């Protein structure tokens, strides 16, 4: 039962302080996914989907996408969905959250000064070297495992920025997504899905516009132009009373979701790989 | 505004601002005015395109009034133009 | 070899800039935004009723047109984004074939009303290919002539090659 | 007798135009198959399996909202590879003819066409033709006068309506490429006046616009188009460039054991197209 | 032009 919940590592080493993390089950999901639906929904406003691509008989390709939880009235930093490195600190709060859920934040973007100025400053906690000290190996240990996990360097032709028709020129979403680090790669690919999946000279088009942008300010829900895209969301009481006991009801409905649909996926004369 | 100082911190800057978009927005109307000049004008306005136009116009407004900002003969002219008033001469 | 190839981008910028004022077009403020219309160019179809248009190919060789931009001092290692920007480039580029072919139809009766003569079945694809040509020309603008002797990149080798076989493909379906 | 003089009773009715379709042949038995949402008092005009046989569409709802309203919406059934008239998803009157396979299928059901679709003399052929053909007289003659009955009934309940939200002030639509810059779109709105009144309900009906203001707030629910109109009709055709991929999972072990209960987005195409405005709520 | 080619 390995618990992948990044961001459930956290404990409140303050003595006066309980951390609950109710965070969502799925962590225990062997999947592509390193931190789980509540996480997820807390910390990048998204919610975890699944897209059926060829679902006939047997092949079931699913492929995994996150939706958008931002309105169409939110803009800039409220926008942002994965910030970059430059201004992850800034569209986080992270004074106002834990300081082991900052430390996650800052190794998941390599904040290494922050990590250091972090744990000197827990260096003067009163219980500091009995369990402060503790906390924080636990913590780094976890988040250093998992990021290395996600690195696939340690011991496939997916493009973010190349669907954008009427760009100036120059794309670099994808320089950003490089910059980034393992861990936020594999949960940008997770997450968004590309629009177009070509397989050995066959393109399979899934929206007529991709849905995310990706910049330098980092990931963003915004629209390639134009407004965006609309996105809706016992203690008994003397109302909750009834009155006297006592429209296309008939019919299914279609989600009123903005799912992460952005990039171009390029696969090689490789067919149907199920495995 | 942003792009716009990148040649300068000039003095009126949101002026100049707005006053570029509406230059851009004229020249488009000029064109169109010169693609509907042969045509004949109603005595009163279409009413489902001023329907329209009223509908659109609502939004524009709302949008322009929640952001707030901050040689004479010709340019009072045009400014006259940019604040539509037709009166303009 | 390509050195060949290197020849073959100097050759292409200096034939663009050639015919440009030799049939003087150069429609050069357009791009690859999306599928071009008539209205941009009738001026233009004007002269080239002017000229029998059949020596022209239904398909395009995107491999050959733009392999020759894929030879540029990537080794500088300042501008990574510049080697994202031609995978852009070049991805759209392929989009706008793709477009054009699926609806070359449609052009055909833009053009039927902007110069209704048999040779428009030649003048859509020349309207194509030379609005393509000069945004290939503002690429090169925008690029510098870093281009090497040889160059090896495996990522934008394979991208050409898959896009450039629905490109391809979507050519030959003009059936007639 | 039992009923009070007249007094017109109320019941439900049957609402799809095709349920009325009958062999004229009287001694040939025939039954016609409709879903039972025909039994819905909507603004629907078709059961969901003429429309999925003869349109190539699906009934759908899109939420709307606090108070949440559901705006009917169709889908498409059109698959990727599907091909030139095959792309019509509804024909215009200058193709119905030829993409409906009249001679396939019943004279009634020909008729109900002639008649949705504005075609006065193929309506007069027809009922000439059966004027003259088998035991006119008998029952068939019964049998015509009823279909065609109840097909000018539902079209003089629906037309007028039409013409009023036609000139309507209140209530706008606007069934084109809502990307001007863009070249498939076209007179959209002047094909949409082409159509019938009838026709055009249904058209207000299947497709939801790409965008939807509402008093002074707007609601983008696409960034694209999802269908076009042209001259031949409504097609299912991406405006930009390539088709969309509709799978079409239905009607005609470690992914999914990290893939179990699991929130999925459908792959349906819906149908957006077009701008939409209106006052107050109206609803 | 059909048969010039
Ligand atoms: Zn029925």
């Amino acid at each position: 039962r390995v618990n992948r919940c990044i961001f459930a590592s956290i404990v409140s080493f303050d003595a006066c302080i309980t951390y609950k993390s109710p965070c969502s089950p799925d962590a225990y999901h062997d999947d592509g996914w390193f931190i789980c639906n509540n996480h997820l929904i807390k910390r990048f406003k998204m919610s975890k989907m699944v897209l059926p691509i060829f679902d006939e008989d047997d092949n079931q390709f699913k492929m995994t996408i996150a939706r958008h939880l931002v309105g169409n009235k939110e803009r800039g930093i409220k926008r942002i969905l994965i910030p970059s490195a430059t201004n992850y600190q800034d569209v986080f709060n992270l004074n106002s959250m834990m300081q082991a859920e900052q430390l996650i934040f800052h190794l998941i973007y390599n904040n290494e000064n922050a990590v250091n100025t972090i744990c000197d400053n827990l260096k003067y906690t009163e219980g500091f070297t009995s369990n402060t000290q503790r906390v924080i190996h636990s913590v780094y240990a976890t988040t250093k495992s998992i990021l290395d996990t996600t690195n696939p360097n340690t011991f496939e032709l997916r493009f973010f920025d190349v669907t954008n028709a009427r760009a100036l020129r120059g794309g670099a979403g994808d320089q950003l997504f490089n910059n980034y680090s393992g861990f936020l790669q594999n949960l940008i690919r997770r997450a968004v899905a590309p629009e177009y999946l070509q397989i050995d000279t066959e393109e399979l088009r899934f929206r007529n516009c991709a849905t995310c942008i990706i910049d330098e300010t980092g990931l963003v829900a915004s629209v390639p132009d134009g407004p965006e895209l609309y996105n809706p969301i016992n203690r008994l009481q003397i109302r909750n009373v009834l009155k006297f006991e006592g429209t296309l009801s008939g019919y299914e409905e279609y989600p009123t979701y903005v799912p992460l649909f952005l990039g171009y996926q390029i696969i090689n004369s490789e067919n149907n790989f199920l495995r | 505004r942003e792009t716009f100082n990148v040649f300068g911190p000039f003095k009126q800057i949101d002026f100049m601002v707005m006053f570029v978009i509406k230059f851009n927005f004229l020249c488009d109307m000029r064109n169109f005015a010169k693609l509907i000049d042969e045509l004949v004008p109603n005595k009163q306005p279409n009413m489902r395109i001023h329907s329209v136009l009223v509908m659109r116009d609502k939004i524009v407004k709302l949008a322009f009034s929640n952001l707030q900002f901050q040689n004479t003969k010709h340019l009072q002219r045009l400014i006259m133009l940019m604040n539509a008033n037709y009166n303009v001469i | 070899s390509k050195d060949i190839v290197n020849e073959k981008l100097q050759k292409i910028i200096v034939v663009t800039d050639g015919m440009k004022r030799l049939y003087e077009y150069c429609n050069c403020k357009n791009s690859l935004e999306t599928l071009p219309s008539a209205a941009n160019y009738g001026s233009l179809l004007k002269r080239l009723n002017l000229y029998n248009l059949d020596h022209i190919e239904m398909n395009v060789n995107f491999y050959e047109l733009l392999f020759p931009l894929t030879l540029y001092n990537d080794n500088d290692n300042s501008d990574k984004t510049l080697s994202h920007q031609l995978v852009n480039y070049i991805f759209l580029a392929s989009n706008y074939f793709q477009n054009c072919a699926k609806n070359f139809n449609y052009m055909r009766e833009t053009f039927n009303v902007f110069g209704p003569f048999k040779q428009i079945d030649f003048m859509v694809m020349f309207v194509i290919k030379f609005n393509f040509l000069c945004d290939m020309r503002n690429f090169a603008k925008l690029i510098d002539e870093l281009v090497p002797n040889k160059q090896p990149n495996m990522r934008i080798h394979s991208v050409l090659v898959m896009r450039d076989k629905i490109v391809k493909l979507a050519f030959s379906n003009l059936q007639f």
